[PDB]
């Protein structure tokens, strides 16, 4: 765990296909 | 060169305050990378 | 079950200060990313 | 979500196989 | 040209580091 | 600009070899 370390914080890493819109619609469906 | 100069504080203006938040989340993810320790600490422990 | 409870707790505890550790350094990659864009509001204007 | 963004909107990206052919006829052949 | 075609349209695609931060500074100085 | 945005920061992204250990003492060198 000395080295037990992260390198980076990060976000938005991709691109936007209709998929990702049809996984967020599953995911918002069933919340 | 009296312009030139100013713009020339300017530049360095903006720079300086970006060092400081570049050491601030420096430090912030020292907390965090520190604190996933922590957690991964007494997940070994715990 | 008052066992498991107990520890149960301690989990939640660490992820907790975790998650506003998370949100801590949105806020900071905000000011950041904000003040990158305003030394690139510099540059364009500047 | 200050910070949820996405890159890019993109397609095609990839390389034609007889396998995406048969994912694709089996697709067709489903709906 | 036929095919000429690109495929997507980004922005912000890597990771801030001090270096980017230093060829920033000296677009901006030249310019 | 309204998009302009970057996604992580990130540090030592990478492996050490000599050949990094050759270009950190000639930086060194210099300075």
């Amino acid at each position: 765990m000395a080295f037990g370390s992260l390198s980076s914080l990060g976000f938005g890493s991709g691109v936007l296909t209709q998929d990702t819109i049809d996984k967020l619609k599953e995911a918002e469906q069933k919340a | 060169n009296t312009s030139k100069d100013s713009t020339q504080a300017m530049i360095d203006t903006r720079y300086d305050t970006m060092a400081n938040q570049w050491l601030q989340y420096e430090s912030i993810l020292n907390k965090l990378n520190q604190q996933l320790n922590t957690v991964t600490n007494m997940i070994n422990a715990a």
